[PDB]
């Protein structure tokens, strides 16, 4: 909210060095802060402060003028219309006279039954008046300038890494509550999200979040941002803005804490409710592919499978693509829900469902019951202890299927492998290596332990002959 | 059949099957074609060697219904007449003498759809208005902000550039008011893009030290018709009274007025105490930057200054002029903005500052121009307000001093009007008297 044209600033090679206000500008604080004084107009707090812009910066001056302003408490608004306080009151054209002018004042101050000339101008900035002065130190002005300032520069910002160790677990979610767009990574624990300049149309309302968040991150006992500005016209160029653990930033906002969201804790109880066939957990463990953090809002179960959930704050088109393609190293299908903004048909994905003030659990099961009516492909749990060895045959016989139905959905057993068409407990196969048949041939002493050549072809076996049975050279080796 | 050439607008240009004086093939267009300004002498051709062509150049706009209010003068009506012979070419007066009704005249003559193309946004008010008075009809605009087109269109040198393609075949005549800036090399493509035949210049400058102004035949015409100053020398205004009132500064006032000014005469000659020359005042500021005395120094010259350029006392002359002259609209200008505040809230009159609601200042300048209110006050500082209503008396208070520039254009904004106009400039005897008054600037 401070403007860029009173943003002051300096760059020397790749970063962004902030002209932050020091102790040498207390002088400054000092007189400012004494001119706003009970009962002043500040429109002529401007005509005072005119020699003060010549004197030193007058981009300083000018954004301390605008912060003390916003502190200070003034008459509210005329209980008429300051426009048509002057309609009336001007009728009479130039009136010259003091006693006419007390005619006429009093005259439409019955017509009207207020204090004309206390409220005429109210509507007008420069023709205000402060009622409480501001009770900032000048020492507390300079803080807040340095924060101003700062959010000010970050306004602008490609994207924002908040390199975060300890406190982990509370900007995410408050991001999350903030509504962010951001990417979270593993090498050195970081968090890059969007910077308001990816936004286009709710942009001051995005940085104005952002802003929130930042408030947080720098209240802490250790902290570091690095930001990305783009800057330039003809020329464009990125710039670093390298801020950690810095001393000079006191807010005098109060983000009021509202600690809850409207849309967030109405996901989690709508689902539990409307959607019983799965089992959802809360806050899923962080998964980690490729050195980076993919946190999911929850997941859900319908059994066997598992399907991570995220609901989206503020979306853009090139956001959602960028996250799905990340997201498509995932090994797991995905839902995304999305607030209705600016960003129009985004919903048309296969995880987009958008949303539009609040979770609507009915539009969630008509995919979420699609994802499994797509899956119906026959696949029937089996359990197999072998008596000496389990065939897949065998494990169709005992089931009075066919065979094949066992074969497309063949199952891993933790206590066997599967050599094919057999399986084998993996303490049996661990003492026949023991046994240790060097070669062999004409397969009559495969007849003696009966299982298949497929447990003698796994350990050491070759073979010259695709008949098996009266068939010449038939013979496994070692070599 | 084969017996129909093709004659068509197309962005700028003209386009036809067959050659014509002017015309160059473009294997880029597939055509013989050239800039648009061309079509009047290539149909004239066509027709006179008799040959049948298929015309789809002007798509006109609807000439509107208007009444002619307008009663020219012997020189006036002699000027209509010289540029009707040829319906082409530069009209010359001088400020004042009526180049509008003149060239308002010739709209009323015409009845075909107008544009009329003005260099700065002072002039689009003036235009505005008089269309509205002297034709009945409340013209179309492109520019000062306002994006309407109508029949009748005033229009920037700069918006005309800008839209040329788009406009340069919907209006017939063309007027271009202060017209000696066309030949610069920007508006020179600018005039070649619109299509209309009949084409009006007005200026009271029409030489040009660039010696450009041999373009006129090519883009609007030669001077068809030019009275100096000196060859007519009446029915027309000459002049703005300038009167130039000082008034002495409150006894309150003078009181602290010294004081501080004194308080300055003994620190300021203590250390170094160079004056009028400029690399001594930012001395004097950069002394301020560390001295806790120095900075307090320069305030003081800041409020004397202040207590100078707003003194009460240029309020109170303020009272004594608007009672003695109360024959007709009465406009205030003030350089300060909260000192225009002053005046409204004694005077009970509106005031216009450049952060007022577009719609308050349509009212009071609308109520103004039909006659509501009486007198106004103004302040035109940081957003350039344009001298938009045209009275017959104007105060202007600046003590500290008065752009030429500025002051120049109240003039010419006062000077076009039928009847003689009063610049009172109220300036207060003391430190703006002394040092303002130093130099003439004359
Ligand atoms: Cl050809
Ligand atoms: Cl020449
Ligand atoms: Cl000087």
């Amino acid at each position: 909210m401070l403007p860029w044209e009173l943003a002051r600033f300096s760059i020397v090679k790749d970063e962004v060095l902030p002209h932050f206000a020091t102790n040498e500008d207390l002088d400054l604080a000092n007189e400012i802060i004494s001119l706003f004084k009970a009962g002043k107009k500040l429109g002529e707090i401007d005509e005072e402060i005119e020699y003060l812009e010549k004197i030193y910066d007058h981009k300083l001056v000018r954004a301390f003028v605008k912060l003390l302003t916003r502190l200070c408490e003034f008459e509210l608004d005329s209980p008429i219309p300051p426009i048509q306080i002057r309609r009336e009151l001007f009728k009479y054209g130039p009136v010259l006279d003091e006693k006419e002018r007390e005619d006429i004042i009093q005259k439409v101050s019955k017509k009207l039954g207020a204090d004309i000339m206390r409220f005429v101008f109210s509507d007008l900035d420069e023709e205000k008046k402060i009622i409480k002065a501001p009770t900032i130190s000048a020492e507390d002005l300079i803080r807040w300038y340095n924060l101003s300032l700062l959010q000010t520069l970050l306004f602008k910002a490609y994207k924002l890494t908040v390199y975060v160790s300890s406190n982990w677990k509370e900007i995410i979610r408050r991001a999350k509550w903030l509504g962010l767009m951001y990417f979270a990574y593993d090498k050195p624990l970081r968090f890059e999200f969007l910077g308001p300049a990816t936004l286009v149309k709710l942009t001051e309302k995005y940085g104005r979040n952002l802003a929130v968040l930042l408030q947080f991150i720098i209240s802490s006992q250790n902290w570091k941002i690095e930001a990305e500005l783009v800057l330039g016209k003809k020329f464009k160029r990125v710039y670093k803005l390298k801020l950690a653990n810095f001393k000079e930033l006191k807010e005098l906002v109060i983000d009021e804490k509202r600690f809850d969201s409207s849309v967030e804790e109405k996901f989690y109880k709508d689902f539990t409710n409307v959607i019983k066939g799965w089992k959802i957990i809360r806050e899923p463990e962080p998964l980690v592919v490729d050195n980076r953090v993919f946190i999911p809002d929850f997941l859900v179960e319908k059994g066997n499978l598992k399907v991570y959930v995220e609901i989206v704050g503020f979306w853009t088109k090139e956001y959602i693509k960028e996250k799905l393609d990340k997201l498509k190293k995932v090994k797991y299908p995905i839902l995304i829900l999305l607030n209705e903004e600016l960003g129009k048909e985004k919903f048309n994905g296969m995880n987009v469902i958008t949303y539009k003030r609040k979770i609507d659990i009915s539009l969630v099961y008509k995919w979420l019951r699609e994802l499994e009516n797509k899956y119906l492909n026959e696949v029937k749990v089996d359990y197999t202890i072998s008596g000496d060895i389990i065939s897949l045959n065998e494990i169709a016989s005992k089931l009075s299927l066919p065979v094949e139905v066992i074969r497309k959905n063949i199952k891993i057993f933790p206590g066997y492998i599967f050599l094919k068409n057999y399986y084998v407990s993996e303490k049996f196969l661990e003492k026949l290596r023991n046994e240790n048949f060097d070669n062999k041939s004409l397969k009559e002493l495969v007849s003696a332990y009966g299982d298949y050549i497929v447990e003698v072809l796994e350990f050491l076996g070759y073979k010259l002959k695709w008949q098996g049975i009266s068939d010449a050279i038939v013979i496994k080796d070692k070599k | 059949g084969s017996h129909m050439v093709y004659l068509r607008y197309f962005k700028g240009l003209i386009l036809s099957d067959a050659y014509a004086p002017g015309l160059k093939w473009s294997d880029e267009l597939k055509a013989y074609s050239a800039l648009a300004f061309k079509y009047r002498d290539v149909r004239k051709y066509f027709l006179e060697k008799e040959i049948e062509v298929e015309e789809n150049v002007i798509d006109s706009l609807p000439f509107p219904l208007i009444k002619d209010k307008i009663e020219l003068r012997d020189y006036q009506a002699e000027a209509v007449k010289a540029w009707l012979k040829e319906k082409r070419g530069i009209i010359v007066l001088p400020t004042g003498a009526g180049k509008t009704q003149v060239a308002l005249k010739i709209v009323s003559i015409m009845k075909v759809a107008t544009l009329i193309v003005v260099p700065t946004i002072d002039l689009i008010t003036q235009w505005k208005e008089r269309i509205n008075k002297y034709l009945d009809f409340d013209p179309g605009i492109i520019g000062g902000g306002e994006d309407s087109l109508k029949g009748i269109t005033v229009i920037t040198y700069d918006s005309a550039y800008t839209r040329a393609e788009e406009l340069g075949n919907k209006f017939p005549l063309l007027i271009f008011d202060e017209v000696h800036h066309l030949p610069s090399e920007g508006y020179s493509i600018m005039a070649q893009l619109f299509a209309s035949p009949y084409r009006l210049g007005l200026t009271a400058t029409p030489e040009r030290d660039d010696g450009k102004h041999e373009l006129y035949p090519i883009l609007v015409g030669p001077i068809v018709y030019r009275k100096s100053v000196e060859e007519l020398a009446g029915k027309y205004i000459a002049k703005y009274k300038i009167k130039k009132l000082y008034v002495s500064l409150t006894n309150e006032e003078k009181k602290r007025y010294d004081g501080l000014r004194k308080k300055l005469k003994d620190f300021l000659s203590s250390r170094g105490l160079k004056l009028q020359n400029l690399d001594d005042f930012h001395r004097l500021v950069k002394l301020a930057a560390k001295d806790k005395e120095a900075r307090e120094a320069l305030l003081a010259w800041h409020e004397s200054l202040n207590i100078a350029v707003n003194s009460q006392s240029k309020i109170e002359k303020l009272r004594e002029i608007l009672q003695e002259y109360k024959n007709e609209k009465i406009i205030v200008f003030t350089r300060d903005t909260q000192m225009a505040y002053r005046i409204s809230k004694t005077f009970l009159i509106p005031v216009v500052t450049y952060k007022t609601d577009k719609d308050e200042r349509e009212e009071i300048l609308q109520k103004f121009r039909d006659g509501e209110y009486r007198v106004i006050v103004a302040s035109t500082v940081f957003d350039e307000g344009v001298d938009v209503p045209d009275a017959t008396l104007a105060i202007v208070m600046g003590g500290y001093g008065t752009k030429r520039q500025f002051l120049q254009r109240l003039g010419r904004i006062l000077r076009k009007k039928d009847k003689e106009a009063l610049l009172i400039e109220i300036v207060t005897k003391g430190t703006a008297d002394y040092r303002l008054s130093r130099r003439r600037r004359e």
